[PDB]
Formats: C-alpha cells, structure tokens, sequence
C-alpha cells in the first residue's frame, strides 16, 4: 500500500 | 525502551526508499528517535549513585531531550499543517521546504 | 498574416434568386470561418459562424458549405432587405483580418469621434450592457471609406490576453474596466494613416462564437 | 456536413480517425468513444492491433517534487481488439467505414460511470514533464497481443476530454448563516449570505448578498470575501488542495447592536491566478491554458475516485473570527457545436 | 563489387550511405568519413541539411552512479554544410552519386590525429542507459541552421568506430628486472621477467619467462602473475582504473642462495571477465560485447584526450614483496576485408 | 533455422569449361556466406568466404558474386582435380547448417570412432595443433552417408559462448581443455540418428573467417 506508482493531428470532411 | 527506539531506527534505515518514510520526514523522524534514545538513556542518569557530575548530566540530558523530542514534534505537526491549509490567503506557494 | 479572397467583388441578382458567394484562404484556416454583413449607415452583423453553423436571430434564408480550403455562402432567396455588404474572416489565427468584402446590388455603445489634429493622442470609450468583460473577449474593428473592416485590436480579460495587428502594434493599447465594465482605446499616432469608423465589438470569452455583437461606432477624421 | 480528427503515425499507414475530441457524460450514462483505424495491410504474422483507453492520474506537489516523488497511477485501462480476425455499431461509423474503405476497423468504448473528468493541475515553470491531473487517452498498438513491449511509432496516442456541464435544473440558491456568542456574556453576532444562483458559468459574474448583525462589544475590522477552490485528490490519501482564486478585503465596519446589508461581486478567472502552481484547469491537449477546473458534479448516491474538484464563497469577518462558507458549481454550459479545446486565435 | 551501409530515418526520404563502418586511423593520417545522403525534396525554405561528427565521452562509477553523478563531454564536434544551395570527392562518394541519383549530396569528414579510439568501458546489470565510453556517432539533421531543436523523425543517427591496429614494426620485446635489498644486512633479491613478443593479438597466449634468484634468509611463499588493464581517463581527472583481466597464482617456493626459471601462459578472455564492471571493451553498436579494448598506440610526441587503455604484465612476489611491470600492447591487426562489428553467428 | 537451396543437384561439364552454382538462402544473410568443397575420402577445404572474398590457398579459377539473396560461384576452367563436392554454408545465423551439396562429374587431428551399441554416449577427442582454443571458435559437425555437411556445435573461448543445433540439443556437450589445448564432445544418445562421420573444424574467433581448418574426423557406426 505505501507504493507510487500502481506526425501532427489532422482533419478531414466525411460526407453524411 | 531503547531496544525498541534502535530497531525501529534500523527499520526506517533500512526502508529509507520507501514513500512513506520520504513523506513522513526523514529528518524529523531521525531527530525525533535520536530524542527517545537520549529519554532511554537519561532514563537510568537518576537511577545511580549522584555526583555533582551526574546530578548536571541528568538535568541537561532530560532538558535536551524533551526540547529535542517536542521540536521535532512541532516541526512534523508545523509541516503536516502547512500542507493541510493549502494555498494561504494572498500566497501562491506556501510550502515548507523539508 | 492570412489573406482572405472575396469573390465576387460585385454581385447583381434580381429578387428571389440564388447568390454565391465565395471566399479562400491562405491556407488551413480548421473550419474557423465566419460570414457577416453590414447595411450602409448601421453596424456589421453576424450571419453564419463556426463552418456553417446558422447563428440565432438571422433568417434561415443563408446558408454555409466548405470544400477544402475553399468556403460557400449560399442564400437561397435575395430578399428585398438582404442587400449588403458581406465579409469572410477566419478567427483561427491571428490576425483576424476580414475578407475583401462582396456588394449585392438590384449593448455596446461606442464614443470619442470628432475633428483629430494631425498628430496626437485619441480615447475611445465603449460602453457595455448585458455581459460581463470576464465572460466576453472584446474587440476593436477600424473600417475606411472605400474598404472594408479590418481587425484592430483584441483584448481578454480572462486569460489576460491582448492582441494588436501589425500595423497597429506600438501605439494602441486597449484596456477593460471590471469596475465599470467598459473598455477604453488609447492610439497616440500621427497623419491620417487611422482615419476610420472604430466598431467596439464582443465574442465568446471561451469558445469565440464570432464577433455576434457589434457596437454602433462613431465617426473619426483626421 | 460533418468532419472528424485524424491522427497519423510517424511512420508507416496507421491513421486513427475520431468523430469528436470530447466525450461527455451525462451521469446516468457517457458518450462512448468511437473510432475507426486505417491499417495498411503491412503485417505477416501480427494481425492483431489494440486500441486502448486509459483514464491516467498524475500528481506532484511543490514539497514532493523537491523531495523526488510524484505519484502516478491508471484509474481505468480498457483494452479492445479492433481487427476481429456483437459489437453494434454507430451511423458515424458505418459513415466512416463507407467513406474510408474496408480496413476501416471500428473501435468503441462504453466509458463506466463514477469516473473524474479530465482536470489537469497547472503546472509551475520548474515542471516540464508530463501534465499533472486526470488525462485520458487512446493508444493504438500494432503489435502482437500486450506482451510485446509498446512502439512509439506504431502507437497512435490521442488525448480525448471528458467533461460535464451544467445541470437542468439549476438547484436551489446557497443560503448560509452563523449565530456565534461571544465570551463577553451571552452577545450573538448574526451573519448570513445568500447567491444569486447555484450554478455559475465561467466568467460570469457572482454577487453575493452579505448581512450582519453586531450585538457585541466589538467591531468588526474588515470583511474578506473569497472564492476558495477545494481539488479533493482521493488516491494516495492526499492533503486537500484549497486555494483562493479570487479574493476582496473591505475595511467598512458595522457598529455593535446594529445591522448592516450589502452586496459584493466576484468575478473569478485565470489571469490573477496564473501563478498559482497546483491549481486545477479544465482539460488540456497540448498546453493552451484552458479555464478554471468545471466543479465536478458527484449526482450519484459518491465514490472516491481521481479528483473531486469545488467551490466555495467564504465569508469571514474579524472582531477570533466568524467564517462561513456557501457552496456553489462553476461549470460550464453545454456548447451549441463542439468545444473546441484550444485557443481559438492561435497568434 | 561493392557494397555500403544504408541507414533510413522513420519518416520521410533521408537515408545516409556509407562505405565502411569501420574508419582507422594511421597516427599521421586518419582515414576520412565518407558519404552520401539522399533527401526527398520536401522542404521549401529550410533548404540547409546538415551532418555532425560527434565523439562523445561519458563516464559512471559505481560510487558515482550510487551518488548519481555522471560524466558526459563531447570531445570532438564537426558540423558539415551538405547541401550546397572545393570539397574533393573520392571514387566510392562519385559511384554512389551515380547510382542514387542527382539528389546524392555528399559529405566528408576528415578526423583530426591525437583522437581517442572507439572504446566503450563495460555496463553492469544496473546500467541500462547509454554505453559509457568513447563513441563516433554521425548524425544528419534537415533543418534550418543548428538553431532548430533536434528532432528524432528528421535526425539520423549511425554509430561508427575509430580504431587502430597493430604497428608493422613489433618493437623490443619487453625485458623488465628488479634487484631488493632486505633489511636483514645486504641480502640482494633478484627478479628478471621476459615476453616472447611486445605486441600481442586478442586471444592469443602471452608467454611469460620468469628467473628469480634468492640470495636471502626468506623462502618466497606464492607468485601471481596477472595482465593488468589500465584505463587513463584524462577527462574530469578522474583516478585510474586498474582491473586484472588474468591471473595465475603459484605455490612454488624457490630456496635462499639459489636460481629458479620458468614459463607461464596466461591468455586473457572476455568469458572470466564478464563480471567485471568497468572494464573497458571495443567500440560496440548494439550491445553486442565486442573483445578487450585494444591498448591505444601514442606514437605522438602524447595528449591527454579520452580513455588511454594499456596493458601490463605484472609478477608478484611475496616473502614486504617484489612486484614488477612489463607493459605490453594488445590490439588487433588489420583483419584482411572488415572488422564485421557484430557476433558474425547472430543467434 | 535457415535452409539453403543448392542447384543444380548434379553437375557434369568437359574439362576447361565454365561451371556456375547458385545458391539461394530462406531470408537476407547480409552477404555471410562461403562455399566449401570436399572430395571423397578427404576432410572438407575452404574455398570462398565472405561474399565472394578468395581465401589463401586455392586457386584463383574459383570466383564469386552475390546477386540480392542469390549466390553464385563461377569456375572459369575445370581442372582434372577439380572435381569435387561443393556446399553453400550461411553464418550469418545459428544454425549454420550447409546448403543441399552440388557434385561435378565428368593442424587438427579427431579420434573416438569406432563401434557403438544403439544406446550409449559417446567421446569423440580433437587435438588440436598451431592455434589455441582462445584465438579461434571449434565447431563439430556431422556428415551422414548419402548426404552432405550438418552444423552440429560450436564453442567460443573467449566469449565463453556455446551453440547446438536444434536436432541436438540438450544431449550434446562440448568443451575446451585450454590447458591441454584440445576439444572433447560428449554424445549420450540411442539408435542411430547421429550415425555419421563427425569433422573437427575452426574458425576465426573475433570476425569468422570461414571454417578454413578442418579435421579428419573418424567414423562413427551405431
Ligand atoms: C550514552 C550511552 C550510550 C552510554 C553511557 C551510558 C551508561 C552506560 C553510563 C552513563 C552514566 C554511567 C555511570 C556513571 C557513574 C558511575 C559510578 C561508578 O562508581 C560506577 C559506574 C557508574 C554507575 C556508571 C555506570 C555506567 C553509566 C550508567
């Protein structure tokens, strides 16, 4: 009991 | 008295890694031990034969002691109670540095 | 700075018709494009905002499509009271210059206009009713004659931001007054390289729903 | 017209595609995470690939960092085979299955109730590590079962917010008094203070209605109105963090055996309190100094579980001291389209 | 037939070709790091690509390591400009521009003398960070100038080795004596130690001719013999590591007033030495734990640069005691195609 | 394990003519790879190590190429003496079994032979001469009747290293008197699945020039 431990983003358009 | 103080000293040695030990204060908890080894000691200064010698020995060591064991209590209880409090009124960072 | 192209830079249409209206950025803007209108002699007013999201209080009559880079203002029907100016501004990033501005043919209040010396210092002062500075980001818009609105200056009191344009950094310095809930605009300049009609206008503090509230501006010639 | 965000990796063809970058909750039931995953046919043997959700906590304090320890642990790890070498889908998914092609490999997540929102501590200049709070995040592994040890190139990592709003009904307005008695015989002094509402929007402006009653033989000196944010952190029995976010000292007093009515208003924000190391912000992504933490709303009939975020105006008046404290909610309202979880002017 | 090494970035189109993984050095002249780099051209203002040379030197102790100290210089940094948007070529770069194409930008390094060689001091179980030693690492960065912070995606990073072989001239075999005095009137101890040749290859016997003559009132008790291993580390001013690689120890006595000879083989490996931390060892890649260090030639007329590793031969006497040195040098002659710089037998 | 494809099965050709081997491997062995011959009666000799690097000692008619994962070996003129088994070996990786074995048509010393009951161990001694057992790596391996070269073990000295094959392992031990400056190899086995002729060869320890040396061997019958 006396523990501690226990590429860019992007965008696109989808059509309906 | 003193067996007990030298093994629970031993203990915190040896598990000085642990988190708790670290939280707790290992510098107040040492100083803290170190003060009930001086009590256990000073335990038996009035039971021997007194000498002027003894006599100031005994007196200094049980002031020492309690001052010692009581200001390293006030400094846990001062440190325990900064970090109760949080954040002061027109502070930012109000902790107590270990 | 990201450049906005307005096309057509005139449109005609009989009443009733269908108007196109296109606009192209830069480059990405993320869908952060807004389309507003003004009438002559009345302030700006929100259309769309946030890639054709239809704002409150405008006629379903408009409407927004974005392709690519590339942005659609359709309205189905040219009626008789919706002939104005339109803009396109991008708010993703700064500045938040508008658009070339197309013509279709057939509270804040605003104070501190009057006759400027050449060289000097003016104060604007906008007074607002029904929100907080806190709860809004409040903004500055400059508008000559024979062009459209330029952004100016921008300030949020909530994160404690301001932001100025390029050409306008250095000398103004926009302030907000919690106490009396107003803003104040200080420009010490020179000549007439400022000498336009200054719009107070509000946004959204957190997700900037676009310029909704315009003030009515007052007159400034140098 | 709708639009969805990607995520690519580094290398190779793994593209990880999700409709919203917010994931609310609405007590009884969370908005499921779903997802689709393009993965290039590059595999021979591997023709597994993991999609995992983990509700991370982190925390660190000044006196701890100076120490050594920060602590850390998983709340909740939801582990989900999305290639199938049951399980309905959604309209926005077959949308994206349709428009993205056949190895377009769905993913979704039932988030369990009686989970924190994601709150993020501020973080100090000395702090450059990862951010300290409640973050939850969706790791994309391509690989052989979880015995093979984590690529950062073939993992997809995605922060996704999970957040609440505003109640419907807006609660009944906080009321608070205190009657205490003096030493000095039996001399009560009366104070109370009452809210325009219960729930507050960020931003928006809080006026708060404050009454006293002196039958004493003293005056009061000053009058300090705050708005104290508590952040209860139940794991690792940690102390409460409370911290003042906005603050006013009035130096009126009120004469002894008198009464005296007045109104006081309180706008909170971030500007003065970003000095504050340890406050807790809403949600971040990628550093954009979100607003103040939304006071989470614990409806359930109540667990202790990551960090419990609140407010409160306190009222205190000297001459020892006569404290009161009235609760209120600081969270924000639902958004007409979509939060859009970063500065919206970038420069 | 010829073939080079090609090393690909995660991302993009950057791959570095080079010849030889191996680039020695002859004292007077060091032979050059050349090659090429092909980038795709994806860039549109930062049209500068550049490659470092770097010899990086760290150091850890166990003491130092317990305490959490260690020590890292970079003892030599070369930057090349390998986009030109003078410079003499070699055979091998223009045959690689021929075959990669027009986009084959090359780049050549000439390594100055008085360098230390690719040695790389042995890790306990505990390390589990990077190799501590010398080590020549070629780095290619696509970005604008050195302003720009390194990125992983854009950087390439190929380990090379800098490495000196056995001289053609095997020099005077080593011949050490030592002649003591005893406190016990002038009673003369005489030691003499011999090798059958100076320069010596990994792996091979070390053949030790021994002669004492006692004219003395004691009885030596025991001989060790053992193969020192000296590692000067000129930097930080650190204290010299001395670690025997071998030893043979002798329970033969050799009675007062009489002559005694004999010859010991001792053959240091790396099979006993194994557990020995901080031994140095040759310049590795990929852990794959090459021999001995070779002990570096200073024909120089002798910098202090690096880690100089030595080799000694020292007889012990005892019954004080009798201890002499004869130094010796235990490097690798020129293998006749490449040093392969792995474990040729992988599995 | 790694096989190697051998072609063709069977070779004849006139003398003086030109004769090409391939050898295709399962998987890339970064061009580690030699070519071996033996005659009938005769230990095996080493003839091109290295990707396609001429070892001392043979003629230079013999000639090498490597071609992506395809090697091949070119013999320009067939000597009358030029008429033996060659063999493809890979060490890039362990197993470091031989190739199929192509025939053409028109010091170490190792004892322990002998009969042997079908079930028992077995001491097969090398005594090895002009090299010691820290600066080269012994391997043991085994040629059956009807068929061609198989790694059997290999020790490393210097490394402290050891390797069996697959087919026997865990009943297999070799080890290296250093003091005595031999190698012994111990076979507790049954039947006669390791009925074949056992060849006590080296190589270099550090950079694995090839098994250059090899031994006699003696015969092994269950
Ligand atoms: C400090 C601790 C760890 C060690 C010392 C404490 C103990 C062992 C010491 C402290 C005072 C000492 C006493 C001081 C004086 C005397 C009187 C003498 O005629 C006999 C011994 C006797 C009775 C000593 C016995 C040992 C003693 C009790």
């Amino acid at each position: 009991k006396n523990v501690v431990t226990h590429q860019s983003s992007a965008s696109t358009y989808v059509p309906t | 008295g003193f067996m007990c103080t030298c093994m629970v000293v031993t203990v915190f040695i040896k598990h000085n890694n642990t988190p708790l030990v670290k939280a707790s204060g290992r510098e107040l908890c040492y100083i803290l031990l170190f003060g009930v080894g001086l009590s256990y000691c000073m335990t038996f200064f009035f039971i021997a034969k007194p000498s002027p010698v003894i006599c100031a020995l005994r007196r200094l060591g049980l002031g020492s002691s309690f001052a010692i064991c009581y200001s390293a209590l006030l400094t846990k209880t001062n440190c325990i109670a900064r970090i109760f409090d949080g954040v002061k009124n027109g502070a930012q960072r109000p902790k107590f540095i270990s | 700075d990201i450049q906005m192209t307005q096309s057509p830079s005139s449109l005609s249409a009989s009443v009733g018709d269908r108007v196109t209206i296109t606009c192209r950025a830069s480059q990405s803007v993320s869908s952060a494009v807004a389309w507003y209108q003004q009438k002559p002699g009345k302030a700006p007013k929100l259309l769309i905002y946030s890639a054709s999201s239809l704002y409150s209080g405008v006629p379903s009559r408009f409407s927004g499509s974005r392709s690519g880079t590339d942005f659609t203002l359709t309205i189905s029907s040219l009626q008789p009271e919706d002939f104005a100016t339109y803009y396109c501004q991008q708010y993703k990033y700064v500045p938040v210059t508008f658009g070339q501005g197309t013509k279709v043919e057939i509270q804040l209040v605003e104070s501190g206009g009057g006759l400027v010396q050449p060289g000097g210092s003016l104060r604007l002062s906008c007074a607002a009713s029904g929100f907080n500075v806190y709860s809004s980001s409040i903004h500055w818009v400059r508008q000559a004659p024979g062009k459209g609105l330029e952004w100016v200056a921008s300030i949020s009191s909530y994160y404690g931001y301001t932001y100025y344009a390029d050409s306008v950094k250095g000398r103004f310095t926009i302030s907000a007054d919690t106490s009396k809930n107003t803003a104040y605009l200080q420009m010490n300049s020179l000549r007439a390289e400022d000498t336009a009609v200054y719009y107070c206008a509000r946004s959204r503090q957190f997700w900037y729903s676009g310029l909704d509230y315009w003030g009515q501006g007052t007159l400034v010639t140098v | 017209g709708t639009r969805v965000f990607k995520k690519a990796s580094p290398n190779g063809k793994l593209t990880v595609y999700l409709g919203k970058r917010d994931f609310v909750d609405h007590i009884d039931l969370v908005d499921p995470v779903d997802g689709v995953v393009l993965v290039d046919p590059e595999y021979l043997k591997e023709r597994r690939v993991y999609v995992t959700l983990t509700v991370a906590f982190r925390y660190g304090r000044e006196d701890l960092d100076v120490l050594g320890l920060t602590f850390r642990k998983d709340l909740f790890v939801a582990n989900v085979q999305s290639f199938p070498p049951k399980k309905p889908l959604t309209r926005l998914q077959e949308r994206l299955i349709k428009k993205l092609g056949e190895h377009a490999y769905p993913f979704t997540f039932e988030i369990p109730p009686n989970l924190p929102s994601s709150v993020t501590l501020q973080p100090g200049p000395e702090d450059t590590g990862k951010a300290l709070g409640v973050d939850y995040e969706v790791k994309a592994f391509v690989a052989e079962n979880l015995e093979e040890k984590i690529h950062k190139r073939n993992s997809v990592r995605l922060v996704i917010e999970k957040v609440q709003y505003a109640p419907e009904r807006p609660g009944p307005q906080p009321t608070a008094e205190t009657t205490r008695q003096f030493l000095m015989s039996d001399k009560p002094l009366h104070l109370e203070a009452s809210l325009d509402k219960e729930i507050y929007y960020h931003g928006e402006p809080i006026s708060v209605n404050v009454h006293v009653t002196n039958n004493t033989n003293k005056t009061v000196k000053k009058i300090k109105i705050s708005v104290r944010q508590y952040a209860d952190i139940v794991l690792f029995n940690t102390a409460q963090y409370k911290v003042p976010v906005a603050m006013e000292e009035a130096d009126d007093t009120v004469a002894p055996s008198s009464t005296f009515s007045k109104v006081y208003t309180l706008t909170p924000f971030l500007a003065n309190n970003r000095e504050k190391r340890g406050l807790a912000l809403d949600g971040k992504l990628k550093h954009e100094d979100t607003n103040l933490a939304s006071s989470t709303l614990l409806r359930e009939g109540r667990e202790i579980l990551g960090i419990i975020v609140s407010y409160k105006v306190k009222v205190k008046l000297v001459v020892s001291d006569v404290a009161v404290e009235l609760p209120f909610t600081l969270m924000h309202p639902k958004p007409k389209e979509e939060p859009p979880h970063r500065e919206v002017p970038e420069n």
